[PDB]
């Protein structure tokens, strides 16, 4: 708040750019780095307050004087290595949507206007105003409670030369006008003009007073008389000023960079003038563009017109050659240097709102302007065209570039690019789509250099696009006629290429899952029901007539047009035939790599736009395409799952085992407990049933390479299914917690003894994480919901089923086995805890120990599953060991 | 919320931590205009929900679990009255001269 006089001293030095002015802007870095929530529209928080009505302004003036000094300046590496994050944090320092409040060394440069001769055809106007003023400055004194007196005297505090127009001298009168002369002149010297529209021409009864709005334009007429006069007076202030050599007044800023507190003295005599314009009658004649928002992507776009044609022009040389000396080399490398970090930390810094219409509901105030994101969709097909087919080409920071691009794709709805906006970026944008695809088809038929630009730029920003559009439920309004028929063509062009049975392709195929994938998730046709697309509203068919479907030959169905993709009834019994009966990848590594990928773009498989729940398209379409109910895909996939790892645990799959993890995600819509039941306690049987030798080897070997291979895929396996087990439980813990489930308690055994088994293992915790580092496993994410890191599945699966198995045991012997669980590391082994087994049953609690135990034994005993099985004498034992076992390890992982 | 843990940007399950006993705590719930809420401190147990799907085996306990009568509750009354100044007031200062 205090900063602000020395932040005024430096805009008059560091603009210009000096040599031992580098330092003081390394010192508005950090400053402005700091306090970033300080300068803000809004209030950022009270550690330092909030920011003044204009310092914001200064803030915007800094920016534009150091940008213009940056433009056409000597290309040196540290003269401004340090000042372009100065230039991020500057622009992410302050808000783009209403950046400067009351917009409009130093040398502020008067109007020349004594040269030109003055007009004197309102003179009637011009005297009766330098009357008037003198006369409303009388009318303030009454206002002010003090009488206008005669004679000159020093005890009025008002001028006293003041005296009634009877006994008035005009000697004052004929000095006190020069003023009002200066400010006619200095209106006559401006472009406006003055026409009289009308026929006319010591205290006023008429008052002038602005507290009455106005035009914009009239408006902005008093602004500009207001900023003369400002910087005449500025002028005449730094005149007698400019003899001291050292410092400055505080009020020398420019008229728009002062604050609007002070700009009042000014903006009110501009006003009354104003107003007395308005009762004359006089006729004068000569938003988001004065934003931060759209202004500067204005100078971007006359930035990148020029971007555009010298990169036409590089690389045109470079295949005709080269150039000895580029015409201008330093603005190539500016953008290089400039534009591509304050586009990639401005745009990744106010993402919030540019994704933001006063339609949807966000934090952040949203832009409400199509021009504002649709200069920026130009800025996707232009960006895109710079490096189409030219990443490699267009330098060193191709991938800063793309980098750039990507957090572009951020943020992007189609009410600015194809809901609204003009043909020509919409176009644009749905040339880029045309170009995308064939570009794609291309590749898959050349695959049955252009490949390299489209698997580094295009493949990934797509997918991007793609990802951004299925999260923001865009694609009904993104994907339709031409974008739609792109993308069926791109759809079909992606798995054309799975027929290809070549090796350079088999890296890439990982890649097209994805964005097969992704644009599935996003596709509002439902292309796999062909014989049901006539029913969405969506489909080319039936958003186009024949006719329309005429120009570009349409055939009868979305499977004419490309019948590559085949129909949902089979292909998902085909797939769960086959990949059942092989059960390797080894024996058909082609279907590995190519079903599925195509399985994974299965992976966003809806259905609540089906016949489970309400479809929301059910209006567009009454008997719409997904009519797909069982979970027999989700069990296919399970069977699958052992199948293969079972016959090639030796195999290093350890890839297609992370992308396995991340597999079905969409679990719980569809999960049937029954089945996953009778699938997971198998599969986590079989797991546990080798773990059990696993460590066995390693124990009878330790009193080692083999091992240490059977924990690497026993590691492996873990993370590829402990992710899905937790799901299915998440949302059916309740109803086991609610009503006692057998195979509930018995899975929390089953995760109790692989837990043990690790904690007995140290290399198995080596490997475990091992393959936290090795598979770049995100153990957190497999935490968090979407709905040494101490945080892995072992562990975690616990503290998820822990519940399961403590309800189902009341006695609190639990503390006398954990004395035996101690007596473990006292030396006493299994033998002798099945002693203390044996000899537990005559020590159980009581319900009346305790007051807590006769509300805990009723809820216990009024559980509508509760059984005295558990409590008989056999099962009692065998019960709270199991749990003494569990917690024992649980506490020495809780103990650091 | 409906027995499922609220969860934190970062991913922590405690809304809060690190934090002093002090004095002691109370419950507390406060409402806007026009709006209606029901407090079950848990006198009884089988009118609380969700008790048994989180916190039975936690080791938490219904509040007033074995209290014989209702909680006695205190409201803020929005009527006027006339209370003497404090003398830590921070603005405010009267002197007996």
């Amino acid at each position: 708040s205090m900063l602000q006089h020395l932040l005024r001293r430096l805009v008059f030095d560091v603009p210009i750019l000096n040599e031992f002015a580098k330092m003081p802007l390394k010192l508005l870095t950090n400053h402005y780095e700091r306090c970033w929530k300080y300068y803000c529209l809004p209030t950022g928080w009270a550690n330092f307050g909030v920011t003044s009505e204009e310092e914001l302004h200064l803030t915007r003036k800094l920016f534009w004087g150091i940008f213009d000094s940056l433009a056409h300046k000597k290309y040196d590496q540290e003269l401004y290595r340090m000042a372009m994050p100065c230039l991020c944090a500057i622009a992410g320092a302050l808000p783009p949507d209403y950046v400067d409040a009351s917009y409009s060394n130093f040398d502020p440069r008067p109007v020349e206007t004594l040269n030109v001769i003055i007009p004197e055809k309102l003179d009637s106007f011009i005297n009766k105003f330098a009357e008037y003023t003198h006369e409303k400055w009388a009318f303030d004194k009454i206002q002010n409670n003090w009488s206008y007196g005669e004679n000159v005297d020093e005890e009025l505090k008002t001028h006293p030369m003041l005296r009634p127009y009877k006994t008035f001298s005009e000697k004052d009168k004929e000095i006190y006008r020069w003023p009002i002369k200066e400010s006619l002149k200095a209106m006559i010297a401006w472009e406006w003009t003055i026409e009289k529209a009308r026929e006319g021409e010591y205290n006023p009864q008429p008052p002038d007073l602005s507290g009455v709005t106005l035009s914009r334009e009239l408006q902005a007429m008093a602004e500009q008389l207001a900023e003369n006069y400002h910087n005449t007076w500025g002028r005449k202030k730094k005149q007698e000023l400019e003899a001291k050599g050292g410092g400055t007044h505080p009020l020398l800023v420019p008229y728009d960079t002062l604050t609007a507190k002070e700009k009042a003295r000014d903006r009110e005599k501009a006003q009354e003038l104003l107003k007395f314009l308005q009762m004359n009658g006089y006729a004068v004649t000569r938003s988001i563009e004065k934003r931060f928002a759209f202004g500067f992507l204005q100078q971007l776009l006359r930035w990148m017109d020029i971007s555009q044609e010298f990169i036409a022009h590089l690389e045109a040389v470079v295949s005709s050659g080269r150039v000895e000396k580029s015409p201008h080399e330093q603005e190539i490398k500016f953008f290089a240097k400039i534009l591509l970090p304050l586009i990639n930390q401005y745009f990744t810094n106010h993402c919030l709102y540019f994704l933001s219409t006063p339609a949807k509901v966000l934090g952040s105030g949203g832009h409400a302007s199509n021009k504002e994101k649709e200069m920026i969709t130009s800025l996707f097909c232009k960006l895109a065209a710079l490096v189409r087919h030219r990443v490699s080409l267009f330098g060193t920071d191709a991938p800063a570039v793309v980098n750039c691009l990507h957090i572009l794709a951020r943020s992007l709805d189609a009410r600015t690019v194809m809901k609204s906006g003009p043909e020509i970026v919409k176009a644009g944008l749905r040339s880029f789509f045309e170009s995308a695809s064939e570009d794609i088809e291309k590749m898959v038929e050349n695959l049955r250099q252009n490949l390299t630009y489209t698997t580094v730029a295009l493949l990934p920003v797509l997918t991007t696009l793609f990802q951004h559009i299925a999260q923001h439920q865009f694609g009904d309004d993104v994907i339709l006629d031409d974008v739609q028929v792109s993308c069926y063509r791109t759809l079909c062009s992606i798995y054309s290429l799975g027929t290809t049975k070549n090796t350079y392709v088999e890296k890439l195929r990982p890649a097209l899952g994805e964005c097969l994938a992704r644009l599935a998730a996003a596709m509002p046709v439902a292309f796999l029901e062909p014989q049901l697309n006539e029913y969405n509203a969506c489909s080319v068919y039936t958003s186009k007539s024949p006719r329309e479907r005429a120009i570009l030959g349409l055939p009868n169905s979305v499977e004419e047009m490309c019948p590559d993709i085949p129909v949902l009834d089979r292909l998902m019994a085909d797939i769960g035939g086959l990949a059942e009966s092989g059960a390797r990848y080894t024996e058909m590594p082609h279907v590995i790599e190519i079903t599925l990928p195509m399985l994974c773009s299965y992976l966003p498989r809806w259905w609540e736009r089906g016949p489970e729940a309400p479809p929301p398209a059910l209006p567009a379409g009454a008997p719409p395409p997904c009519t797909a109910v069982t979970s027999d895909h989700l069990n296919s996939l399970l069977g699958n799952i052992l199948r293969i790892i079972v016959n090639n645990l030796g195999i290093d799959e350890a890839t297609w085992m992370k992308r396995l993890a991340v597999f079905a995600q969409p679990i719980v819509s569809r999960a049937r407990p029954e089945l996953l039941h009778s699938h997971f306690i198998p599969t986590i049987g079989r797991l546990r049933k080798r773990a059990g030798k696993v460590v066995a080897e390693e124990e009878q070997l330790r009193l080692e390479l083999l091992v240490r291979d059977e924990f690497s895929v026993l590691c492996r396996d873990l993370y590829a299914l402990y992710p899905l087990l937790i799901r299915y439980v998440d949302n059916n813990r309740a109803h086991w917690l609610t009503e006692p489930n057998a195979n509930a308690e018995e899975l929390f055994r089953m995760v109790g003894e692989i837990f043990i088994y690790w904690s007995k293992s140290h290399n198995f915790k080596r490997e475990e994480q091992n393959f936290v580092v090795q598979n770049e496993i995100n153990n957190m994410s497999f935490l968090t919901a979407d709905s040494s890191v101490q945080t892995s599945l072992i562990v975690a699966t616990l503290k998820k089923m822990l519940p399961i198995g403590l309800n189902m045991c009341a006695p609190t012997d639990q503390d006398l086995i954990m004395l035996a669980k101690t007596r473990y590391a006292l030396k006493d082994t299994d033998e002798e805890v099945r002693e203390f087994l044996q000899n537990n049953l005559h020590l159980q609690g009581k319900v009346e120990g305790s007051p807590s135990l006769r509300w805990q034994m009723a809820l216990y005993r009024g559980l509508p599953g509760r059984e005295e099985d558990a409590d008989d004498p056999e099962k009692i034992v065998r019960r709270v060991q199991e749990v003494s076992a569990v917690l024992y390890h649980l506490e020495q992982t809780e103990h650091p | 919320l409906n027995g499922e843990v609220l969860m934190s940007d970062s991913g922590s399950e405690t809304a809060f931590r690190e934090i002093e006993i002090g004095d002691g705590f109370l419950p507390v719930c406060s409402l806007g205009p026009g709006q209606v809420g029901h407090l079950n401190l848990g006198q009884d147990v089988s009118s609380l929900r969700f008790f048994a799907i989180c916190g039975l085996q936690e080791g938490f306990e219904p509040f007033a679990i074995n209290m014989q009568r209702p909680v006695t509750t205190w409201f803020s009354k929005s009527l006027p009255q006339f209370e003497p100044v404090p003398p830590e007031h921070p603005h405010y200062e009267v002197a007996r001269m």
